[PDB]
């Protein structure tokens, strides 16, 4: 019955949110994924002397 | 968690005896059980019984005339002794231990009962005068390397107070036992081990031992006495 | 009266759609065009842990990268050791129906939950060398679907009655209740900084909650059916969702909208679990087609296949240091791939 | 030659079953493993014994091999035949036990009875087979019969023929009658399945009993004793037995739909 | 290259494996059933002589055979998520109420949804028709009519081939046979043949109901055995 008031209040509270451009987000994502290229034991193979399995 | 013992008294040479160790307060069937002390000497290993009675070991000095059994529903174990000599007078202790990844064996020691009738580990210091409120250090040497392939150095430190049974302090050369104040510490490298005490105060004066656990039999140290 | 409310709600929804559309200038695919591919990879099973006598429903890697815990249908929760394939503990549960388990970060508690609507906490490190029950948290009205440890004294639970709860173990009573969903809640995931978590329910909508106040911050809807798993990017500003439409989707928090999708034509089955890699370049997955796949996180190109099971895969996990990947399935065997 | 086609057919039929059991996981039940053991025994027999008989028929009552090389060929031929017969008898008893009461059969099935049955049947075959070559090697001349390797001693022939064949045969006929009566009593869409089961049981049992009996009756008719006619007939009856051994697994594995689809896929590949 | 502690750990693991083997072997002797009914059906009064909000359990033994029956009352109206667990049970039990004519279509829709499920293509179903005495009283009352709800009842074929109960009003037999055929039609419409249905009739006070379940579980296991020996 009165749940619509709560729903519209929540929607109004969620309405005012700051946002960013997609290009900057993609640039940050590629930078993060490229900074740790040599730290991934699965992405790059490992010799049997260092592999504990 | 308590252990009690029954048996002992004066025994004539060539006789026989039975000692009984009873446990109360913990799950008895999950633990493995083990030690005697001469009147004026350090501890010496005697024999070992596994969990489920699937493995038994004896020392060479005590091989052939000693038997160990355990009753699980009764929560007891028995040591039967035959063909005694005049050099077997000692006091006997009952010790528990459990083995899995990250466990702390030898964590509890019984009261001990008196009866009257190989890797070589040496400890240099015998008696060291100390001043209260001052840091101290003790060393323990070894004959062969204790560091294993996987990276674990098997070495234990035991403290014994006057008129009391010893208690565990440090296991595997780095870790600390339960209820032990953080002042104690241990360190070292291959065939060189040290125990350091900082902000030393009273009630911490006793006899200290270093033990190895790489292979059977288990050999203790000579001991070290602290005096004021 | 109510019709005016619906009218303003629809107008606000249209405004939100326009606002979220305004920020999309160039998509992710057109930016990552000039990137050298990761090549081809292949991994062989390094170990196999046997000993269960029924289906396996969940698992959780330990924080020390060596231990793990598994939960089975027969009613036993057991702890393994990866390197020497030994067994450390086996715990018999009261209720046979178990669907979720969790392993504490400290390393001395485990949690369990299922159809009995009670979350049980077991204590590992104690005297006398046996595992005993510590607490039995109750107060839900549906089957427990997921549970996770926040700290040594806080736990978050997602149930099947359209709600989530935050508990305090010692007090034993709820302190915060998140209630915004309208369908069954199926998946939950935390964040590395431990300040906000995401949830996914059966109404094809994911939500971004906050742990302090208890208010919803953002909601994302881009799926055509219910979602069965959720993960969270290592950076902390993106996540990936998987539904039973054989389509994975990647969402960004700051942009507030979808970024990219992973799908194919040969696969038309459902997805049961997803996980990211250490650097985030790869994306694991688990299908009902009796196998797994490996997706590139930037190009949506299938770059490997892991097929060693005869039944469906229920649980998947990646080690903290990124050395191995563990997969469990419905044939009572769980395997390690390196 | 027709005999050459039979030897190729025996190897080909057994090989497909072994591939179907191992490559496919849906067929990894214990019963299929027992049937795989039967297929292995049949394949060994067909691959080894038969070509030597083909060469002997090509020459005609003549041994290109040395005179002392007779005991091994008889020993292998007898061991494999006895193994096949005991395998069939064990399968029939197992089917009776399964059909008569399913709940208790499932209770007592730990999926490890296959190994025990295999050991039992192979040991029983070896125990019967052992006497012949040991006595034969001592005096090969007495056993040797103008290049035929016909067993000179009639007494062992009677003793082996009576125990090896008739004792399994009576057990098989009794158990077949019992299964048919039990299924009929249960009957008098499950009914159609029961009719299919009765039809398959009857077909298999009658094919087996017509396949093997004439050889084991003519062996006893010869020893109990014109005669040249019996000697000639034996050479055809042994080949009839070999043909039955070749045919046996296809009937057992043909009816299952998954088996048919796997076989068709393998033929396509 | 192996210390003593590793050997002790291996012994511990072997002991744990032995205990797991024994415990798992013990459990398989019992049989498992899932009981589910829509509503107003008296699913609680199915077996009463022989006998945790989320899960309810009932254990009964007949001919030394042990049966565990699971009934769930703490879940919602939508059951598409917690039913994946029950795909290894022996048989599902379904209970309806034929006395009330207002809610028959809902029962038919529920049965159609369950029968054509994706994870239950190998599980056969046992069907019960409860409260038949109320049905008899209502039909002899002569107030309610079937043509109003089911138009095909007006023109019906006499079940001459089927044997009616010895001594009974023909109208009751006609109505109950029509009701049963309604469910059997849904059962056989798919016509796959992997699993089948076993309809029964039950009164309000019936002492024997475990025997019917026993002599149907036996048939189910017999069909499975006949299938896995390649006789069918
Ligand atoms: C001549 C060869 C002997 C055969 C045989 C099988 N079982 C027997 N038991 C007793 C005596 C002979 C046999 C069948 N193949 C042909």
């Amino acid at each position: 019955i009165a749940q619509a008031r709560k729903l519209v209040e929540q929607l109004k509270m969620e309405a005012n949110i700051d946002r960013i451009k997609v290009s900057k987000a993609a640039a940050d994502l590629m930078a993060y994924c490229e900074a740790h290229a040599k730290e991934d034991p699965l992405l790059t193979p490992v010799p049997a002397s260092e592999n504990p399995f | 968690v308590q252990l009690v013992e029954s048996g002992g008294g004066l025994v004539q040479p060539g006789g026989s005896r039975k000692l009984s160790c009873s446990a109360s307060g913990f799950a008895f069937s999950s633990f493995g059980m083990h030690v005697r002390q001469a009147p004026e000497k350090g501890l010496e290993w005697v024999a070992y019984i596994s969990s489920g009675s699937g493995t038994i070991y004896y020392a060479d000095t005590v091989k052939g005339r000693f038997t160990i059994s355990r009753d699980d529903p009764k929560n007891t174990l028995f040591l039967q002794m035959t063909s005694l000599r005049s050099e077997d007078t000692a006091m006997y202790y009952c010790v528990r231990s459990i083995y899995y990844y990250g466990s702390s064996p030898f964590d509890f020691w019984g009261q001990g009962t008196t009866l009257t009738v190989d890797i070589v580990m040496t400890q240099a210091t015998s008696s060291v005068p100390v001043t209260p409120g001052e840091s101290v250090s003790i060393s323990c040497r070894s004959s062969k390397s204790l560091l294993h392939s996987n990276g674990n150095t098997y070495l234990y430190w035991f403290l014994q107070r006057p008129g009391q049974s010893p208690q565990l302090l440090i296991y595997r050369m780095s870790n600390l036992a339960s209820g032990v104040p953080d002042r104690f510490s241990g360190s070292g490298s291959g065939t060189a081990f040290t125990l350091t005490i900082s902000r030393l105060e009273a009630e911490d004066v006793g006899v200290y031992y270093c033990m190895q656990h790489l292979e059977y039999p288990l050999t203790f140290g000579a001991g070290t006495k602290l005096e004021l | 009266e109510l019709d005016q409310l619906r009218q303003e709600a629809e107008q606000l929804k249209n405004q939100i759609r326009d606002a979220r559309k305004a920020c999309a200038d160039a998509t992710l695919s057109q930016i990552t065009n000039n990137i050298d591919p990761v090549g081809r990879i292949q991994m062989r099973t390094r170990r196999t842990l046997r000993g269960h006598l029924a289906k396996i429903y969940a698992m959780h890697w330990g924080t020390d990268s060596r231990l793990l815990v598994s939960a089975s249908q027969d009613g036993k929760l057991i702890i393994w050791d990866s390197y020497t394939t030994n067994k450390v503990h086996a715990i018999p549960l009261r209720s046979s129906w178990v669907m979720t388990c969790a392993y504490a970060p400290s390393g001395n508690y485990v949690a369990c939950g299922g159809l009995d609507n009670i979350c049980s906490i077991y204590n590992l490190k104690t005297r006398e060398g046996n595992v005993r029950v510590s607490r039995e948290l109750a107060g839900h009205t549906g089957y427990l679907s997921c549970c996770r440890f926040l700290d040594d004294n806080q736990i978050v639970t997602s149930s099947g009655d359209t709600t989530c709860a935050l508990w305090d173990i010692e007090t034993g009573q709820q302190t915060t209740t998140f209630t915004g969903h309208t369908g069954d809640v199926m998946s939950l995931s935390l964040a590395p900084d431990t300040r906000l978590f995401v949830s996914g329910a059966c109404d094809a909508s994911a939500k971004l909650w906050d742990v302090r106040e208890g208010m919803c911050r953002q909601t994302f809807t881009g799926h055509e059916s219910d979602i069965n798993a959720i993960c969270f990017f290592p950076n902390g500003n993106a996540f990936a969702t998987g539904s039973d439409d054989a389509t994975c989707r990647l969402f960004d928090l700051r942009a507030d909208q979808e970024l990219m999708t992973y799908s194919h034509d040969n696969i038309i089955c459902g997805i049961t679990s997803v996980s990211f890699s250490k650097s985030g370049r790869l994306l694991l997955a688990g299908y009902d087609d009796f196998n797994c796949n490996v997706w590139d996180a930037l190009k949506a190109d299938r770059a490997g296949v892991l097929a060693g099971h005869d039944n469906r895969v229920s649980c998947l996990g990646v080690t903290d240091d990124g050395m191995a990947v563990a997969t469990g399935s419905w044939d009572s065997f769980l395997k390690i791939w390196n | 030659l027709l005999t050459a086609v039979v030897i190729i057919l025996t190897i080909a039929g057994n090989i497909l079953v072994i591939m179907a059991v191992s490559l496919e996981k849906k067929l990894q039940n214990a019963t299929n493993y027992f049937l795989m053991s039967l297929a292995i025994a049949d394949m060994l027999l067909g691959f080894l014994v038969m070509p030597v008989s083909m060469l002997t028929i090509l020459y005609g009552y003549r041994w290109p091999l040395p005179s002392k090389l007779c005991a091994v060929w008889i020993y292998l031929d007898v061991l494999f035949s006895t193994a096949s017969i005991m395998h069939l008898c064990a399968i029939s008893l197992d089917r009776y036990v399964a059909i008569q009461n399913p709940i208790h059969h499932s209770r007592f099935n730990s999926r490890t009875k296959a190994f025990l049955k295999i050991i039992a049947v192979w040991t029983i075959s070896v125990g019967i087979s052992m006497p012949i070559p040991v006595f034969g090697l001592q005096d090969d001349s007495k056993v040797f019969k103008e290049g035929s390797c016909l067993l000179a001693d009639d007494n062992f022939v009677l003793i082996g023929s009576f125990v090896s064949f008739f004792i399994p045969l009576t057990i098989m006929v009794i158990t077949y009658f019992l299964t048919i009566k039990s299924l009929q009593k249960e009957a008098t869409q499950s009914i159609s399945n029961e009719q299919k089961a009765c039809k398959v049981l009857g077909i298999v049992f009658f094919l087996f009993v017509v396949m093997w009996c004439p050889f084991f009756i003519t062996n006893i008719m010869a020893v109990i004793c014109n005669e040249d006619v019996i000697g000639a007939l034996l050479n055809v009856f042994v080949w009839i037995g070999y043909l039955s051994s070749a045919v046996n697994p296809l009937v057992y594995t043909l009816f299952n739909k998954t088996y048919r689809s796997a076989f068709s896929r393998y033929i396509q590949c | 290259t192996v210390s003593a502690e590793d050997k002790a750990a291996a012994e511990r693991s072997k002991m744990i494996d032995k205990n797991l083997r024994e415990d798992g072997e013990k459990a398989r002797r019992t049989l498992r059933l899932l009981l589910l009914g829509a509503d107003n059906s008296g699913k609680s009064t199915i077996v009463k002589q022989m006998r945790t909000s989320g899960i309810f359990e009932t254990k009964f033994q007949v001919d030394k055979v042990n049966f565990h029956m699971f009934d769930v009352g703490g879940q919602r109206d939508e059951r598409r998520k917690w039913i994946q667990c029950f795909n290894d049970v022996t048989a599902i039990i379904f209970v309806v109420d034929s006395s009330d004519y207002n809610r028959l279509q809902e029962a038919l829709n529920d049965f159609k949804s369950i029968w054509n499920n994706r994870w239950l293509r190998t599980i056969s179903v046992i069907l019960f028709l409860n409260k038949q005495d109320l049905l008899a009283e209502k039909v002899l009352a002569g107030k309610s009519k079937i043509e109003d709800y089911f138009p095909e009842f007006a023109r019906y074929t006499t079940p001459e081939d089927a044997t009616p109960e010895p001594g009974e009003d023909p109208r009751v037999t006609r109505a109950k046979y029509f009701i049963r055929k309604e469910f059997v039609d849904i059962s056989t419409a798919s016509g796959d043949g992997r699993h089948i249905c076993y309809p029964h009739f039950t009164c309000a006070v019936d002492t024997e109901n475990a025997r019917r379940i026993f002599n149907d579980c036996k048939d189910i296991i017999l069909q499975m055995n006949l299938r896995e020996y390649n006789l069918v």
